[PDB]
């Protein structure tokens, strides 16, 4: 039924675009004026909220992936249940990344005067906070899921042999590069963005 | 591997823990050095079997009681893993036990033709293939009054689709036909279940583990039909499963295989089963290939095929322990190293 | 009805006390009731009364009932097997042997003249030996039918085999339909004959290659002695040493040798084998139909005697007095069985006792459930007065 | 009506008394469409009532 709706929305978009284009009014579907006239606080607050939301839905994702297999693998070998908690920690740090980026973004969130409200800088710092919240929340989502998967494999290879956890912790390190790189990119994107003035 | 650990997180990690109790080659060599069944019990007590024969105490300890209790703890571990299963996993666990239900049906309705007592033909039945109307197969002789009375409410009921009851009640010749045909329809249904609802990493490595069951059953049907069967190939082709690696070209030549060479030249064209019928024990070839296919099903992580690969490996472990304890109790040690160890 | 098909007369056997009264129609006699009241007045009621035999004791009465139940089944098993065979062959109606005349008298009429028939059975023999006697006759007659039918299947196997030799296909086909001295050699010190079964395409290839294929082969020996439809059969004359070399070289080419070698005694013995198979089957078939009708009439008489005896005996046991019991057999018209069973149950059931009375009325002929089907044997339910339902 | 009728004619051959129960459940299943008929008739009676 979802494929029927995906086809129906596509057919309605094609029929509306071709009807609007054939009648000489095709510039009325104006995405640029939509970007110019929507409020920058929508993009800013939506970016902050999706940053701290999608970091947590990746952190909590990885936490259950390498938590349920840690508890399952700890039934026969209970000497992993404290040492291997660093796999919970590596997928938990992607939430503090999104938190400390969301607070730094919300510091740039003041009341702009209505005479200069849809200005160049106010609209720039809405766009920048939106996409720099998206590129941090999604990167921490994907990093949390990857660290959870490579910690769920580590929690079972630890219970197999003790000398394997040191060898497969390296894969968790290379997986946890990603959230820190998103942490860097989201600070470079909203680095030149000013407050709302 | 992103949606696996929702319902299957605890289930895999315990089965992965059950995998680490598989006896290695050194733990088998330490069992072949034993002199007494008591020494073999004490050697198994240092493994993850520890104190499973504790209520025996060195006097009533036979080589069949070891095979009883070592498989009984396999069955209780399987029931513990099945009780924590839900959804598609629990249905996958039920589909494993259906193949043991078929063997218990075919073992229960041969104990009534020979008029053996119902209390002793059920202790030989398999505990995982238990359904609630299994003792009540001792009520009728013909196939129709055992289907329409007992086997309709069983989950073996869709598998009676080609068993043609010509009002001949039962000899020992057609119960094997009913057994092979139920197992044929079951292999079809469980392959379609694996292809349909089981996710993709546990799909490709389970279709191979199940097509191997189909190929082994095809070769065993087409090779046991030489000695104790005189049947037509059009009636023999209803016994061979059509899911495997061996079906579309080679089970045709196994259907019209009237001689041993009709089997051997049919299995020479398939690439991974050639050389099985040349040298050595054929049953050991199939068990070795089963363990080599179950070994590389543990190497894929987020898969529910690890349950199948665990319980078949643990059954081979119980068979190897039973073979060793049969060797060290009857004082024959010429083939004590005929066990199969890939772990 | 529509849960069962009937198209032949159906029977219910009842025995009741001669002092009885129906409470479905108070103010009626049981005999008057059967004719007038019962299923819309369309019941045909027939005589079925038999007198007293000699009863051992009360004690003996018990032993007799048990046997009667058992022998009744067994005869029933036999008569079903004879009918199934006559029907199976379709050389006699499949649409009769439910209301096919016994002693060339229609079946409801046959029961009407049934008062205890004499063939070997008299009212001055003891009841235990009549139960025994009857069963021995029934078992002998059926065992005979089973043996002749057994023989008829072994004969069918032989006729197919023999026929295949006479013209079939070359993978067992042995030759005796060609008997020529120009296509085979005999009385020969150096030569022999090897027959080669060749695919039709490959016929040309065979014709070219054979002389050079083995060494020392009679040339211009190729003749088509026989042909099927898939294969062509050739005769080749060659050296006895060289036969091994031809069979082996031929297989590589995709020719199939048929190992045959000319001798008179083999040819004669193949033709006889075919002849004896045909003769055996044909004799067996006529013997099988004649025997089955004759055995069927005798077993019918035997079976109804056990049903008559049984119902009387069971009455004597359950009711005691009166010493003579009123037995009637009612021939029911097709599809009015359900209505019949109910009216008798309502009317007479009260005499057997309230404890005895259970409601599970109705009938399921399909295998969906096994409730709703009366018989005193089962603990599930019981008949509430001596009633047997007879379905031919 | 389709679900009740399938489940009732597959089981009414086994039990002959189930027919008067199947008819009774199908009456409740057909009154479900009779209700839509009543709503449609009462709507269509007012489609042109006070219309300018």
């Amino acid at each position: 039924f979802s494929h029927f709706l995906y086809y129906l929305v596509l057919i309605v978009v094609i029929v509306y675009g071709l009807y609007k284009l054939f009648t000489g009014h095709g510039s009325d579907i104006n995405f640029g004026k939509f970007l110019l006239r929507t409020s920058p606080y929508m993009w800013a607050n939506l970016g902050i909220a999706l940053c701290v939301g999608l970091s947590v839905v990746g952190a909590a994702w990885g936490i259950f992936i390498t938590g349920s297999s840690m508890i399952g693998a700890g039934v026969r070998a209970p000497r992993i249940t404290t040492k291997n908690l660093i796999s919970i920690i590596f997928c938990e740090v992607v939430a503090i990344y999104g938190l400390i980026i969301a607070i730094v973004f919300s510091s740039k969130l003041t009341v702009a005067t209505a005479e200069n409200m849809y200005s160049k800088s106010n609209l720039y710092t809405g766009y920048s906070l939106f996409w720099a919240g998206i590129t941090v929340g999604a990167s921490n989502l994907i990093c949390g899921i990857a660290v959870g998967i490579t910690g769920a494999t580590a929690a079972i290879s630890d219970a197999a042999d003790s000398a394997l956890f040191v060898k497969i912790l390296v894969i968790e390190i290379f997986g946890s590069i990603l959230g820190l790189l998103g942490l860097i990119v989201g600070l470079l994107m909203a680095g030149k963005a000013s407050e709302f003035q | 591997g992103v949606y696996f650990n929702i319902d299957n997180g605890f289930i895999e990690g315990v089965v992965r823990g059950y995998r680490n109790g598989l006896l290695s080659n050194n733990q088998y060599i330490n069992l072949t050095q034993c002199d007494t069944l008591e020494d073999l019990k004490l050697q198994l007590s240092s493994t993850d079997y520890g104190n499973f024969l504790s209520s025996v105490s060195s006097e009533s300890l036979t080589t069949s009681l070891i095979q009883e209790y070592a498989s009984s703890k396999l069955y209780h571990e399987f029931n513990y893993i099945r009780d924590q299963s839900s959804g598609s996993t629990r249905k996958f666990m039920d589909y494993i036990t259906y193949g043991y239900m078929i063997d218990n049906v075919a073992l229960m309705i041969t104990g009534t033709i020979h008029d053996r007592d119902k209390g002793e033909i059920l202790q030989r039945c398999h505990p995982l293939g238990w359904f609630d109307t299994l003792p009540t197969l001792s009520v009728a002789t013909d196939l129709e009054s055992l289907y329409e009375t007992v086997l309709v409410d069983t989950p073996l009921a869709p598998y009676f689709k080609n068993c043609f009851d010509t009002a001949e009640e039962l000899d020992d010749m057609n119960i094997e036909i009913i057994r092979n045909k139920l197992y044929k329809a079951y292999l079809e249904d469980f392959y379609n279940f694996v292809t349909e609802e089981i996710p993709e990493p546990a799909k490709e490595c389970m279709q191979t583990l199940l097509g191997f069951e189909a190929d082994r059953r095809s070769i065993n049907i087409a090779l046991n039909s030489l000695q104790s069967s005189d049947i037509d190939p059009d009636l023999k082709s209803d016994l061979l499963p059509n899911i495997g690696k061996l079906y579309p070209l080679a089970t045709f030549h196994l259907a019209q295989a009237q001689d041993f060479e009709g089997v051997r030249a049919a299995l020479a064209n398939v690439y991974e089963y050639r050389g099985f019928l040349e040298t050595g024990n054929l049953e050991d070839h199939f068990y070795q290939l089963e363990m080599e296919l179950c070994r590389d099903a543990f190497t894929q992580q987020f898969a529910i095929s690890t349950v199948w690969a665990w319980m078949k490996s643990k059954e081979q472990e119980v068979r190897n322990i039973t073979w060793i304890a049969e060797c060290i109790a009857q004082n024959q040690r010429e083939r004590i190293n005929n066990y199969i160890s890939v772990y | 009805m529509a849960t069962a098909l009937y198209t032949a007369n159906d029977f219910i056997l009842i025995s009741l006390p001669q002092n009885a009264q129906p409470v479905t129609a108070p103010g009626s006699k049981t005999d008057s009731w059967f004719n007038e009241t019962l299923i819309g007045g369309r019941a045909f009621v027939s005589d079925f009364k038999i007198p007293e035999f000699k009863i051992g004791s009360l004690d003996t009465l018990i032993v007799e009932s048990e046997e009667l139940s058992k022998v009744d089944n067994q005869i029933g098993a036999s008569i079903g097997k004879i009918i199934e065979i006559l029907q199976g062959l379709n050389e006699t109606s499949t649409n009769a042997y439910r209301t096919l005349p016994i002693n060339n008298m229609p079946v409801p009429e046959y029961l009407e003249n049934f008062q205890w028939q004499t063939r070997k059975f008299k009212l001055d023999k003891s009841i235990k030996d009549l139960i025994t006697l009857i069963s021995n006759e029934s078992s002998q007659l059926d065992a005979d039918v089973r043996a002749t039918y057994a023989n008829y299947n072994s004969a069918k196997t032989n006729l197919a085999a023999a026929e295949r030799k006479k013209t079939g296909d070359l993978s067992v086909r042995s030759l005796h339909d060609i008997v020529k001295p120009e296509d085979f050699v005999l009385n020969s010190e150096h030569l022999t004959t090897v027959l080669v079964a060749v695919p039709k395409s490959l016929k040309s290839d065979f014709e070219k290659s054979y002389e050079t294929l083995s060494k020392n082969v009679v040339p211009a020996s190729a003749s088509v002695i026989a042909e099927d439809a898939e294969y062509v059969l050739f005769n080749v004359h060659l050296f006895k040493k060289n036969v091994q070399e031809f069979t082996t070289a031929a297989r590589e080419k995709k020719f199939i040798p048929r190992e045959f070698n000319y001798s008179e005694e083999l040819i004669d013995q193949l033709k006889k084998e075919h002849d004896s198979a045909a003769s055996l089957e044909q004799s067996l078939r006529v013997q099988l139909v004649r025997l089955a009708k004759t055995a069927y009439v005798d077993v019918f008489i035997n079976w109804f005697h056990i049903k008559a005896l049984r119902v009387y005996v069971e009455s004597v046991l359950r009711y005691g007095l009166p010493p003579h019991f009123n037995i009637k057999i009612i021939a029911v018209p097709p599809k009015n069985l359900s209505k019949c069973k109910s009216e008798l149950i309502d009317a007479f059931g009260f005499l057997g006792g309230n404890a005895f009375m259970k409601d599970k009325k109705g009938k399921i002929n399909k295998q969906d459930t096994s409730l709703h089907q009366y018989a005193s044997l089962v603990d599930t339910e019981y008949e509430p007065f001596v009633m047997y339902i007879i379905n031919l | 009506i389709g679900i009740v009728g399938d489940a009732g004619v597959r089981g009414s051959s086994q039990q002959p008394r189930l027919f008067v129960g199947m008819i009774l459940i199908l009456i409740f299943a057909e009154v479900l469409g009779l209700y839509g008929l009543i709503v449609a008739l009462l709507l269509n009676s007012r489609a042109t009532q006070d219309v300018v």
